[PDB]
């Protein structure tokens, strides 16, 4: 079970500035 | 895990932690530990080992993974997983006023989104994303420059590592002033 990121599963956060 | 980036009109800054966690043991047990770790429940590396023992999961932690780099004026950040033979990967490409997001679907790194102008992008579990997003919105001001964005991303990375054992205290930061087209880099990666 390689790596600690739910970043691959959970969707990326995109904030417009 | 956590990769964050700020894209501005004059450049882009990107920070990533260096923690890589491997789990070994029965699937229901690994799933129970994962849920506790990605929820912000486990704050210290001490509490992480005590929880792994409790659930009968052997855990190895490595804190030297370079998750960000700079190729041809384009910054590239990546988060990745391994679960039931499925390798998952997400990449962020950033330059001045330019960004793109690609995911590894099967054997191909596939573009899922992109944008122009100013943006803040956080890659992580639901907890690390909300914490970094809260830290950014709290310190960013409308006319802040790329130099202020460096200080802010350092504060985001420090605040997240204080709240969870899913991120390492050590982190990296890459920055660029180049406006190279990120879509060019995503194409180069598309194959292999």
């Amino acid at each position: 079970a390689s790596k600690d990121p739910g970043a691959v599963d959970a969707k990326p956060l995109v904030v417009e500035i | 895990a956590l990769v964050i980036a700020f894209i501005g009109k004059n450049g882009a800054v990107m920070a990533g932690d260096m923690r890589e966690i491997t789990f070994e043991g029965e699937k229901p047990d690994r799933e129970k530990l994962e849920k506790e770790l990605y929820s912000g429940s486990i704050v210290t590396d001490e509490e992480m080992q005590k929880k792994a023992e409790e659930f009968g999961v052997k855990i190895t932690v490595a804190d030297c993974k370079e998750k960000v780099s700079e190729r041809n004026g384009v910054l590239v950040g990546e988060v990745s997983s391994a679960e039931g033979g499925v390798v998952k990967k997400r990449r962020l490409y950033a330059s001045a006023g330019n960004f793109a997001i690609a995911e590894l679907i099967n054997t191909e790194m596939t573009l899922t989104s992109q944008g122009k102008g100013s943006n803040f992008i956080a890659f992580g579990n639901e907890f690390t994303k909300q914490v970094a997003n809260k830290c950014f919105k709290d310190n960013w001001t409308k006319k802040s420059n790329l130099q202020d964005a460096v200080k802010i991303l350092i504060l985001c990375m420090e605040t997240v590592a204080r709240k969870t054992a899913s991120v390492s205290k050590q982190f990296m930061i890459v920055q660029t002033a180049s406006n190279a087209d990120v879509l060019k880099v995503v194409e180069k990666d598309r194959n292999s």
